[PDB]
RNA sequence: CCAAGCGUUGGAUUGUUCACCCACUAAUAGGGAACGUGAGCUGGGUUUAGACCGUCGUGAGACAGGUUAGUUUUACCCUAC
RNA sequence: UAUGACUCUCUUAAGGUAGCCAAAUGCCUCGUCAUCUAAUUAGUGACGCGCAUGAAUGGAUGAACGAGAUUCCCACUGUCCCUACCUACUAUCCAGCGAAACCACAGCCAAGGGAACGGGCUUGGCGGAAUCAGCGGGGAAAGAAGACCCUGUUGAGCUUGA
RNA sequence: AGCCGACUUAGAACUGGUGCGGACCAGGGGAAUCCGACUGUUUAAUUAAAACAAAGCAUCGCGAAGGCCCGCGGCGGGUGUU
RNA sequence: GACCGAUCCCGGAGAAGCCGGCGGGAGCCCCGGGGAGAGUUCUCUUUUCUUUGUGAAGGGCAGGGCGCCCUGGAAUGGGUUCGCCCCGAGAGAGGGGCCCGUGCCUUGGAAAGCGUCGCGGUUCCGGCGGCGUCCGGUGAGCUCUCGCUGGCCCUUGAAAAUCCGGGGGAGAGGGUGUAAAUCUCGCGCCGGGCCGUACCCAUAUCCGCAGCAGGUCUCCAAGGUGAACAGCCUCUGGCAUGUUGGAACAAUGUAGGUAAGGGAAGUCGGCAAGCCGGAUCCGUAACUUCGGGAUAAGGAUUGGCUCUAAGGGCUG
RNA sequence: GUUGAACAUGGGUCAGUCGGUCCUGAGAGAUGGGCGAGCGCCGUUCCGAAGGGACGGGCGAUGGCCUCCGUUGCCCUCAGC
RNA sequence: UCCGUAGCGGUCCUGACGUGCGAAUCGGUCGUCCGACCUGGGUAUAGGGGCGAAAGACUAAUCGAACCAUCUAGUAGCUGG
């Protein structure tokens, strides 16, 4: 069994020294320093705890590489809003717009015979 | 430590610098007095203030 | 003799209040052009906790009458506020839960919390959790309101101050008894250094007036008058009776 | 079986704090440890999250009631003078 | 009276000296030696600083009034043995 | 026989109520009685006349808990009767290396006198090189210009009706 | 029906000079009294406690030009993002 | 595989506590074989020991997760976990979609590395060669990591640099072509300046006047016994007994033990020492705040060997 | 002691990717302002004319296939923190 | 919450040591060990001030008022020369 040591120095186990272990060509087991798990981005609802599908889970800075595709979906509010909110604000936005042309022909039925 | 300065790094330079013998030739001087070097410095006894 | 420990809170830097986690100054929307002819509508996006606080907050989004802008406000939630609730700002909006309005619009008998005890300064009075005011009165010339304060001390206010409609959440806290020290510990860590209090009969004579002794004991008055110099201004501090309370 | 003859909650407190404080906290966590029926989606989640706080597994809808209760007596009440204030401020 | 040669104990209680009791015995006599003996011991008491009670004092505090916890250093020098 | 509910009198703002006790609080005191022992100034349970108990200067009680204080019993044992034996590292001797404390001069006693307890003085007893391992009687042994007590027209910490 | 595998539990017989948790690891127990509820803390270098703290209980002040406190001083500062 | 668009606005990532349980994937350990080289061989042992592989990045496929979608409408209620939990706000049952893929395969990549055998350079050699680097099975195992779910709080467990997505549509570009504006797509070109980097990291490189039994923050963590990161023995690795050796075995010490008969008579005082101890089976009082007391107290059993019974998956 | 962390001669630390460098935390700290005999102190958004920027247009000049971009000078416009 | 390891601490032997390994250590025995737990680094509070679950504890081996320099060769009816 052989034991193994850090390879930079920092030596405490914090959040940014992170390892993994990997078996190497010359027969040995060394340290490799991963990095954080990503993580896809949240609805702009507000109110879906799940997290957005069709974007991958990376750092942050990692999406300057990235091409947009892999980034949103190709959706009216896509990457940006899951798909139940975007319909379900779609229809909210046409009832309240066909109300308030309810409200306006109801207003002008009042002042006709009054 | 080995996460030094610049500015430390430079005064230690200096300060292993100065902690040479004296050369063999100074005492044949015709105006010395100067037998050896007082003013010399080990690393375990003398801790260099810092 | 040494600087007593009430003394030494005045200087702060060990007994300042711990501030890191909390959300930030919970107060009324600034009163503008719509709040004070109209109404301005926003809505409720989450209900957060405070830390060192036993009432939640509630975040409040409006839009901005003069950019295109959201704007963001903390209010302290009043108890039945839900998200997608919209709350209504201003002299017109109508009287329900969670709904601010001054309280010369409201009638009398009206439960009120968040008040202003001058107008303008978003919120200052009766705003800990499960604690309300009661507007007992108007007076249409001169602009002034009564108001039943949560001591019972009844206060003559502005009648153009907003107040939120409702009593605080989070009522009944001090029901629950704190079972252990533990428990007040973490209460007190999230508020300021001051829970473990040692009585001052425990201490010393350099460390409080009621220190020393080979008995513990105070060993004189502990009333003492208004105007006593810090250092000696300890015990009961201008009482006007000192015993179990009987009657009224 | 039956564990606990007349303690519930508070046997996790052992032999410590006292009969009486314990059965003083046994209606608080009894209560706040209930999972209460939802206002709008029906279901039987409402659960506390802190002093005030009470959030809907299902709807994800919260709502600031009491701390230890969803909803108080000292608040029903001025529900009800609210809306009957508000009838006779309109008439 | 000559007489100090030889003995004068084991325990319950109390830090005790003293005292008191049980039992054995031949007798359970009295004392001194820096009130023998702490670089021999022990530290129960007394006699620092921490605390509790009673009394006294306005108070800090006081009490040959109780209670509890509280560092016992060095000989290899000279003499004596 | 005693104690004595009851009465009278003197009195202060009342005159200690419910409880509790020779208590961590009771001088007398090792209080009296019972129990525990062969024997108990200890322990426990009662009695209360309480020098000087007592109700948030908190009173009484009380499960669980305690490197808290105390008494007794079972079991256990070198704590003891009453000591003995064995092992390891020392101490011992040797090769090498090697300090310090302390030191008026120094060092055998009896008695006398004396600054009222001598190593030196007086009178006696007497005394013999250089040393080794132990030892704790003495050097009124060493350490530290007594912390107790008193004085100083020396102070500091603290308190108050200075 | 065939082929594969992981540690356990219970029972029985035999057997040793009654020895077997064979080293190691590893709670003495009971009847009571006083005090402190407990967990925690404390005089670093003589006192770990019955002392301190603690939840509970109860008073006191204050509705903000305020209560309590700091500061040589300011339209100063802490509690107070109350 | 790209797939115009600014001022402005919205949102996300950075960016989140502690604990319990379960599942997946590695590394290590374990078992059964093939090689290669060693060890024993007085007798036995197809025996014992060592070793037996692949980086980053890219592509593909397992595997894990989904609080994602479509059909359809469910009570004689079903599905389902270790626990939970889910459902007419749509369960089961079919068919898809997304995310992570640190696992496997491939490019890297066998050329290099390692084991073993043998030739060279008389040697100064990243020297040249011959073979091999294989096939499986398992686990409440230990460590790390990923994921799911639950519990606790009068405790709710950071900010900013920086990066991205969306909504809007001011504008820009070309008149049917050697088309234009534009491009987060595939390649091609150039550059990345300054400072630190050795060693000790502790019974000898730091601080205690010193190579001082003191103090000083972390990472890795094999086999057996065993509940165990306990104690004891061993492998890899390390060291020379802690500022000296030899010879003696006196007292008094210091650190360990053992003692007939008695059993606290010792002592201020059971101080110190001793008894008890793990696990299985029964059994367990007064009192109580009903939670405890409680391993109360009390006994019985425990070795080795030979067996029996019971407790599971895979395929048809 | 033929040995050493002793002495005397000589050598030894190589980076776009490992860290510092950048960000903010608790906090520290100028200016405006206030106070202060004064060195200075308070205070960190509070008694402040606190932005030296950008796109589109107009004007002006420069330099190169003066074609078409780029450059800076002024004005209009827009701007939170 | 209990036994108990690492960690944190320090009951008893009033053991060792006590011109010591050590100007506070060592051995056995012990308390606690999921929470009022332990701990590094950064930062805040400065001497009649801080800080104190309160011992007059801690504040660089110094605490019932730290340390350094100066006033200062402070004064002494007292001690020694
Ligand atoms: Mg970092
Ligand atoms: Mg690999
Ligand atoms: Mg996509
Ligand atoms: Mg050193
Ligand atoms: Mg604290
Ligand atoms: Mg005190
Ligand atoms: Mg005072
Ligand atoms: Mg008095
Ligand atoms: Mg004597
Ligand atoms: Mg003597
Ligand atoms: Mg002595
Ligand atoms: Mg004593
Ligand atoms: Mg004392
Ligand atoms: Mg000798
Ligand atoms: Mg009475
Ligand atoms: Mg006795
Ligand atoms: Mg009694
Ligand atoms: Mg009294
Ligand atoms: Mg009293
Ligand atoms: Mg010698
Ligand atoms: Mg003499
Ligand atoms: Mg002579
Ligand atoms: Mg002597
Ligand atoms: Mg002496
Ligand atoms: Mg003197
Ligand atoms: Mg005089
Ligand atoms: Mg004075
Ligand atoms: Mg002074
Ligand atoms: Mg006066
Ligand atoms: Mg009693
Ligand atoms: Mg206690
Ligand atoms: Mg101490
Ligand atoms: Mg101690
Ligand atoms: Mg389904
Ligand atoms: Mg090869
Ligand atoms: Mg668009
Ligand atoms: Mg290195
Ligand atoms: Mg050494
Ligand atoms: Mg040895
Ligand atoms: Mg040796
Ligand atoms: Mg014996
Ligand atoms: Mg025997
Ligand atoms: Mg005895
Ligand atoms: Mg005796
Ligand atoms: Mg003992
Ligand atoms: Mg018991
Ligand atoms: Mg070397
Ligand atoms: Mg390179
Ligand atoms: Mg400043
Ligand atoms: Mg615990
Ligand atoms: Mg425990
Ligand atoms: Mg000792
Ligand atoms: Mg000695
Ligand atoms: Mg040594
Ligand atoms: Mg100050
Ligand atoms: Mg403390
Ligand atoms: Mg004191
Ligand atoms: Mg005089
Ligand atoms: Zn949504
Ligand atoms: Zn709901």
């Amino acid at each position: 069994v052989q034991r193994l040591t850090y390879r930079r120095r920092l030596s405490y186990n914090t959040a940014s020294n992170k390892t993994r272990l990997s078996r190497t060509p010359g027969n040995r087991i060394v340290y490799l320093y991963t990095k954080k798990v990503g993580k896809a981005p949240k609805s702009a609802c507000g109110v879906c705890p799940g997290r957005l599908r069709g974007v991958r889970a990376v750092r942050p800075k990692v999406l300057m590489r990235l091409s947009k595709t892999k980034k949103h979906v190709s959706r009216a509010y896509g990457g940006s809003m899951c798909a139940k909110c975007v319909r379900d604000r779609i229809k909210r936005a046409f009832l309240i717009e066909e109300q308030k042309i309810v409200v306006k022909v109801l207003k002008a039925q009042a002042q006709s015979q009054k | 430590s080995s996460h030094k300065t610049f500015r430390i790094k430079r005064f230690l330079a200096k300060k292993q610098k100065q902690n040479r013998p004296i050369p063999q030739w100074i005492w044949m001087k015709t105006g010395n007095k100067i037998r050896y070097n007082s003013k010399r410095r080990h690393w375990r006894r003398t801790k260099l203030g810092l | 003799g040494r600087v007593i420990r009430g003394q030494r809170k005045g200087a702060g830097s060990v007994f300042r209040a711990h501030v890191k986690h909390r959300k930030g100054a919970a107060r009324l929307r600034a009163v503008d052009f719509a709040e004070r002819h109209g109404y301005i509508k926003g809505i409720v996006k989450d209900i957060i906790h405070d830390p060192g606080r036993g009432a939640p907050l509630a975040k409040v989004v409006f839009r901005d009458p003069y950019r295109f802008k959201k704007r963001t406000e903390l209010f302290i939630a009043a108890e039945g506020i839900h998200t997608g609730q919209f709350v209504y700002c201003g002299k017109k909006a109508q009287l329900n839960i969670g709904n601010v309005l001054p309280v010369g619009t409201m009638p009398e008998g009206t439960i009120v919390c968040c008040l202003e005890e001058k107008p303008g300064d978003r919120g200052k009075l009766a705003r800990a959790s499960g604690n309300y005011a009661t507007v007992i009165s108007h007076n249409p010339e001169t602009k002034k309101t009564r108001v039943k304060l949560p001591s019972g001390s009844k206060k003559v206010i502005s009648s153009a101050n907003r107040a939120v409609v409702g009593v605080v959440a989070g009522g009944g806290r001090i029901d629950k008894p704190i079972l252990k020290a533990g428990r007040a510990y973490h209460k007190y860590k999230a508020k300021r250094n001051c829970w473990p209090r040692v009585r001052g009969v425990a201490m010393n004579p350099v460390e409080h007036p009621f220190g020393g002794g080979n008995h513990q004991h105070i060993g004189k008055p502990s009333t003492i008058r208004r105007d006593a110099p810090a250092g000696r201004k300890v015990g009961l501090i201008a009482a006007r009776r000192t015993g179990r309370l009987r009657g009224t | 079986a039956k564990r606990t003859k007349k303690v519930g909650i508070v046997g996790k407190y052992g032999t410590r704090y006292g009969a009486s404080l314990r059965k003083m906290v046994k209606k608080i966590e009894i209560s706040q440890h209930a999972k209460y029926t939802c206002s709008f989606c029906g279901k039987t989640k409402m659960k506390r999250r802190a002093v005030g706080i009470w959030h809907c597994g299902s709807c994800m809808k919260t709502v600031a009631g009491g701390a230890w209760t969803y909803n108080t007596t000292s608040a029903v009440t001025v529900k009800s003078a609210i809306r009957r204030l508000k009838e006779l401020k309109d008439q």
